[PDB]
RNA sequence: UACAGCCAAGGGAACGGGCUUGGGCUGAUCAGCGGGGAAAGAAGACCCUGUUGAGCUUGACUCUAGCAUGUGUGAAGUGCUGGGUGCCCAGUGCUUUGUGGAUGGAUGUGGG
RNA sequence: CUGCGUGAGCGGGGGUGGAGGGGCGAUAUGUGCAGAUCUUGGUAGCAGUAACAAGGAAAUGAUUUGCGCUGGACGAGG
RNA sequence: UCUCUGUUCACGGGAUUGAUUGGCAUUAGCGGCGAUGAAGGACGUGCAGGAGGACGAUAUGCGUUGUUGUUGUGACGGUGUCUGAAUUGUGUGCGGUGUGCACGGGGACCCCUUGGACUUAAGCAUAUCAGUAAAGGGAGGAGAAGAAACCAAAUGGGAUUGCCUGAGUAGCGGCGAGUGAAAUGGCAUGAGCCUGUGUGGUAACUGCGUGGCGGGUUGUGUUUGUGGCAGCAGCGGCGAGUGCGAUUGAAUUCGGAUGCGGAGAGGGCGAUGUGCCUGUAGGCGCGGCGGCUUUUUUUGUGAGUAGUGUUGCUUGGUAGUGCAGCGCGAAUGCGGUGGUGGAUGCACCGAAGGCUAAAUAUGGCUGAUGACCGAUAGCGGAUAAGUAGAGUGAUUGAAGUGUGAAAAGGAGGAUGAUGAGAAAUGAAAGUGAAUGGAGUGAAUGGGGGAUGUUCCCGCCCGUCUUGAAACACGGACCAAGGAGACGACGGCAGGAUUGUUUUCCGAGAGGGGAGGAUGCUGCGGUCGGACCCGAAAGAUGGUGAGCUAUGUGUGU
């Protein structure tokens, strides 16, 4: 029952698919990008989010903040980090949601199996980019 | 009209349209049926079988292309309907086959910017929008001008040219009206080919010999 | 009355244990506050029917 | 019109009858010897009935 | 339906494997005296006279 | 009331239907891909069989020729061949109809 | 004394619950369920054009359809283990 | 519950709170009362009209369940008395080896 | 609140509001209300009126005293 | 103070504007239940749980495999209390005591049986509505039909099924109202076979079993696909290209730059988007499931049938168009048919045994779309809706969407805090407070003049009617909803394109030259629910003797 790859245009259609899907794909929704640094040494553009990533916030009130992810409610779409947060009418502090796609990684977390998911799509993306090649050079005399 | 309403009759103090039966719901008693009655069916409810369509005659269809392939040549006609044109060398433009090669995006938009048509991509650009009333929410959001048409003379489609806002292509063996006349009026901005540009007299003909391709047609005569 | 069949016994014993509120644990969550049963019988007004 | 009267009391007879036992001898065609053991009432006749015992049956 | 009594099926009762077997000879007699009691054609009655 | 062409226009049936198809150019071009997967899943043999030239029964069309059934057993002996064999060589063949006219007999 | 004074002499019960569909409708003098007709072997023809949809295929929780309807699917292949005799 | 609320005459769809020409209590309370508002309630049940119904009757028109009476189908073999011209039929007893459960059409009757 | 129009109606200004809204030509219509003992929802007058209740007391009330007549068990129904 | 009337602030109510994980329509595929125990019902299962949803004593979920570190989830396999056809049964095949099969669910579309009335005829009985609705029995992804005992009248065509023309025609009909085909011609799709008379130098045959038993001479005659060819659906993964300045609570806005494109579909993100995320174009990988595809020599037949007298139904079928009951009941160089009863020529065909793809129909499910509706609309149902509730029962059946970007926070009052903002917007009817003016006259309106009035004129609207201010009927007040639109066939007017147009008279026998066609808009006519709302009735299929009436068993 995943739906992010409907054939559909339909407006109805593509906001039921993201405010209902399963938490499988509520996941891959709240993908984030990486940085220039650390984009050289994996070839990919974004990967997604968990605790103990380093990230970095990008327009708003904490435009320019650094710090680590502290939890994650993908159901809700909302992401804590330690040191952006604000003062309740008691004198106790409590942390203030982001949306996932205002952040950029750096420094992410590699313990629990992490290490191997991204080796794995390392491997699929140079091996990607090869049948590209030679279909490429040989559409060249194409 | 999923009820077994009826109506109680006169002598109760309350008017004779049809009434809901049982008890114990704030239904019970209230009006059915009627097209002034809340939760009512309409009147003269609408129906499939309308006539949706309509039917032209044939050869006022084909009288229609050739006027709109005429004023596609009047510079007053084209500027008239948007069309900003003041670096254009002459009307009606012609290139070589040999866009056809042109198979990457990267390319097809240099080959538009050396016939001078690069104010006018960037005046459809700047026209797209969200549209006003409650249509935006029947899956139409976004509007906008129209821009240039590539009239050539090959199979299916140029990959390189589909990408840019603001570019249509038809093939010489259709010629449609709805694209050529866009509201209902004429004057676009077309481009031909030298190969499509060559077989108008067989689809037209003239005022006083058939045309081959079309067997009967011939362009009507004038009246002044 | 005192005398009842066995099938009658255990659906009034059903519909008994079914005539509740909300619990207080839950009624004290963030994202259920405002929250009450509202399916609740009470034993004149509204008849059971065997 | 209704059904009369006279046709329903015949359906309603049907349905629930009045029943009287059936009074008969048997066939004995050697000269026996009875015995009336007993004469008694009957509901819906008028004459008395007698159990008369024979040396194998009763009647 | 207007006073009356009911349908009444019969279904009567089943032979159990020695009452079939007892009716099918009652009805083997009943039918061979009918066939020696009329006039037999003579096409028919040629095969009483074997070796 | 007026002078007009009396009426015959017959909808006092309540049984009666209406039925209308609202999008005929999808429907012909989903049947012309039904038509060349038969074709090359027969492969080399071209899904058509050859039929005879007949002409038209009454004194009205007379003067017309037309496609017919299929040919005769006796067509196909004088063409070298039996009619058992015609049939795998895509050709069609009748045996109802009947042989009366020698030139027509020529040109099938 | 046909309205409010003959309400107060209506404490008998002529049913109670059937043992096929559930309602208050088996009358017990007639031995019969005035809802779906049992015991009949087949269900009593609907009264009406709304009771038909009370009362159908999905209106339930269809416990064994749905898992068939999985399996035919993917050509009703059967436990693993059991494959080796089949 | 159109809006309102004091009378005489006139004319008016021929018994006006309002129209025309005259006569007038009393500044805003409380308790009573049954002249008027042709007071309220209910698309007059009486009466007429409609090419609108239904309960019931019979000597209305057209039909029909049931019932009566000839006649077709059904089981083999025999005797007997009578009709007309050799003939077809009537009753008819006997024998055992079919069966009695029915079924097609015709005339009469039929406010159930 | 103010200008224009014989009229159906169309403009501008100051508060309020917090996200979209129009002109012109052709085309498609479930296209304009005071009434139908019209439908559904809300609200007046009548009117703080009709109707109903205020059960004998003793500063206190597990104490003292005054009045009424159903009282106690099994079944149906709950 | 009270009554009426200005102004400002506060109430009361939920219209309006803008949204929407809902509805509705058309189109393409599919049409997948059950004795190997279904659909439906009852009761249970969480450490702390009521409704809903989910689940079955392996119970708020277990195993394998993928993706994950999470309140975890996808794809497939297992389990499934007590019931219910509910069966330890009833019927029946093969065997000879072993082992099979049928039953129920659903029924839009299909086949067979049975079979109305409303309605139209301005009344009504034949007729019409209509062999239609309702009821019952039997099937499938379709079904049924089907390879001439045909159509016809030429120089002849050549199985079934669907569409256009033929044609509102030939005809049937209180010849009234009405009703109503087919062949030919033009298209789509195309395909033909099996049997009851098979050896006699030996049943050459097969259900069960491992060289045998059962059947069969009253007649059996049944090899073969991990191979090829064509197709259809699913799953998984990779997927190009960005940075500054101003306004803002926040920018996708505004102003300079710099890139991608076989990708500028659509959606989310604090607001209006080609480089912020998801996808998108386009390549790769992996299951699965079907369709075609193997051909030893064979000759001959269809009876309680066809037909027919009589009776009933049906069709355009007119003097059977077709079907059925009862009775009679055929032929073998023979039998059947040719739009009027019978005769005779000529033409054309072989019934009374069996099977057969494709082109056609259609609730629901899944994909894709739209000049459709936007909370009194759209499905009854945008929410714990066939729910809450009503009825002895069969049945019946609602009302209810919105704090904010963020909980950053309130909830007797007062004092305060947070926020861009106390927080969706907030009309009329009606009301409270303050303050200006007027009054003891029913009020309200028009002319003419004026910071209220003084003069003149002025009875309450809508409707039926010769005639209404009426002692004629409807109307307490406000908001929203609320009625000549759509289809078929013909005519005329205006307009568009083209123009080398015409099968005539007459019942017949006979006689014989004389500018339209195809669309578009409007109006008049007829049948359709037919401008909107309304009877007393008639029919088909089901529920009730807990009130009340009579009989009967057993008590007081
Ligand atoms: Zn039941």
């Amino acid at each position: 029952k995943n739906l992010r790859k409907q054939k559909t245009s339909s407006r109805r259609k593509q906001r039921k698919a993201h405010f209902a899907c399963n938490d499988g794909e509520k996941r891959i929704r709240s993908s984030a990008r990486l940085s220039r640094e650390l984009r050289k040494e994996y070839g990919f553009r974004t990967f997604p989010l968990r605790t103990g990533d380093t990230v970095v916030v990008k327009g708003g009130k904490f435009d320019g903040k650094e710090g680590v992810i502290s939890k994650i409610n993908y159901r809700d779409y909302k992401v804590y980090i330690e040191g952006c947060f604000v003062t309740k009418n008691d004198g106790t502090n409590a942390l203030v949601p982001i949306y996932p796609s205002k952040l950029t990684i750096t420094k992410f977390f590699l313990e629990n199996g992490r290490k191997e998911q991204l080796e794995r799509k390392k491997r699929a993306r140079e091996h990607g980019m090869e049948i590209l090649r030679k279909r490429q050079e040989e559409v060249v005399s194409n | 009209m999923q009820h077994s309403a009826e109506s109680w009759g006169t002598g109760r103090a309350i008017a004779r349209v049809p009434r809901v039966k049982g008890g114990g719901t704030r239904r019970a008693g209230q009006g059915a049926f009627a097209n002034f009655c809340r939760k009512g069916r309409m009147a003269h409810p609408t129906k499939t079988h309308r006539r949706w369509a309509r039917k032209v005659v044939e050869n006022t269809k084909k009288i229609a292309e050739a006027m709109a392939v005429a004023a596609s040549a009047q510079a007053s006609l084209v500027e008239a309907r948007g069309h900003r044109i003041s670096d254009v060398k002459m009307l009606p433009i012609i290139v070589s086959d040999d866009i056809a090669k042109a198979r990457k995006t990267k390319d097809a938009v240099e080959i538009l910017r050396n016939l001078n048509m690069t104010e006018e991509l960037k005046r459809v650009e700047k026209s797209r929008g969200v549209r006003c009333g409650k249509g935006k929410m029947r899956n139409r959001r976004y509007t906008q001008r129209k821009g240039i048409l590539i009239v050539h003379g090959e199979s299916s489609e140029m990959l390189g040219f589909r990408n840019i806002r603001g570019v249509d292509q038809m093939s010489i063996d259709s010629l449609d009206l709805l694209e050529l006349a866009p509201g209902g009026v004429a004057g676009r901005l077309i481009i031909w080919t030298e190969s499509a540009f060559e077989k108008l007299d067989k689809i037209f003909g003239g005022v006083e010999r058939e045309a081959e391709l079309t067997p009967g047609f011939k362009l009507p005569n004038r009246i002044v | 009355g005192s005398r009842k069949t066995a099938l009658v016994k255990t659906r009034l014993m059903r519909a008994l244990k079914r005539n509740r509120e909300i619990p207080a644990w839950k009624r004290m969550m963030k994202e259920h506050k405002g929250e009450y049963n509202r399916a609740r019988r009470h034993w004149r007004s509204k008849k059971l029917k065997i | 019109g209704k059904i009369t009267r006279r046709t329903r009391e015949a359906k309603k007879k049907q349905r629930q009858p009045i029943v009287k036992v059936c009074l008969s001898y048997p066939i004995i065609p050697q000269v026996e010897e009875g015995e009336v053991i007993d004469i008694v009432h009957e509901r819906s006749r008028g004459a008395p009935v007698a159990i008369i015992s024979f040396k194998e049956d009763d009647c | 339906v207007l006073g009356k009594v009911k349908k009444i099926p019969v279904e009567e009762p089943r032979l159990t494997k020695e009452q079939k077997i007892e009716r099918d000879l009652l009805i083997k007699k009943k039918v061979s005296k009918l066939a020696n009691s009329i006039r037999i054609p003579p096409a028919i009655y040629q095969f009483r006279t074997v070796l | 009331k007026g002078n007009h062409a009396l009426p015959n226009n017959h909808f006092r049936k309540t049984s009666l239907k209406i039925r209308i198809h609202h999008d005929p150019e999808t429907k012909a071009r989903v049947m012309a891909e039904k038509k060349l997967r038969k074709a090359k899943a027969l492969f080399p043999m071209p899904l058509k069989k050859l039929r005879p030239i007949v002409r038209c029964p009454t004194i009205k069309y007379n003067r017309n020729e037309r496609l017919g059934r299929g040919f005769t057993a006796a067509e196909c002996e004088k063409a070298g061949l039996d009619y058992r064999h015609a049939r795998r060589l895509g050709i069609a063949v009748d045996l109802r109809r009947r042989d009366t006219n020698q030139e027509a007999f020529d040109k099938n | 004394s046909k309205g409010t004074a003959s309400f107060g002499k209506k404490n008998k019960r002529n049913t109670e619950m059937c043992r096929r569909c559930g309602r208050q409708s088996y009358h017990k003098q007639k031995n019969s369920c005035s809802s779906c007709g049992y015991p009949n072997p087949k269900m009593r023809n609907p009264g009406s054009i709304k009771a038909r949809r009370r009362r159908t295929i999905g209106t339930g929780r269809m416990r064994y359809m749905k898992r068939e309807l999985r399996a035919a699917k993917n050509g009703h292949k059967g436990d693993p283990i059991l494959r080796t005799l089949w």
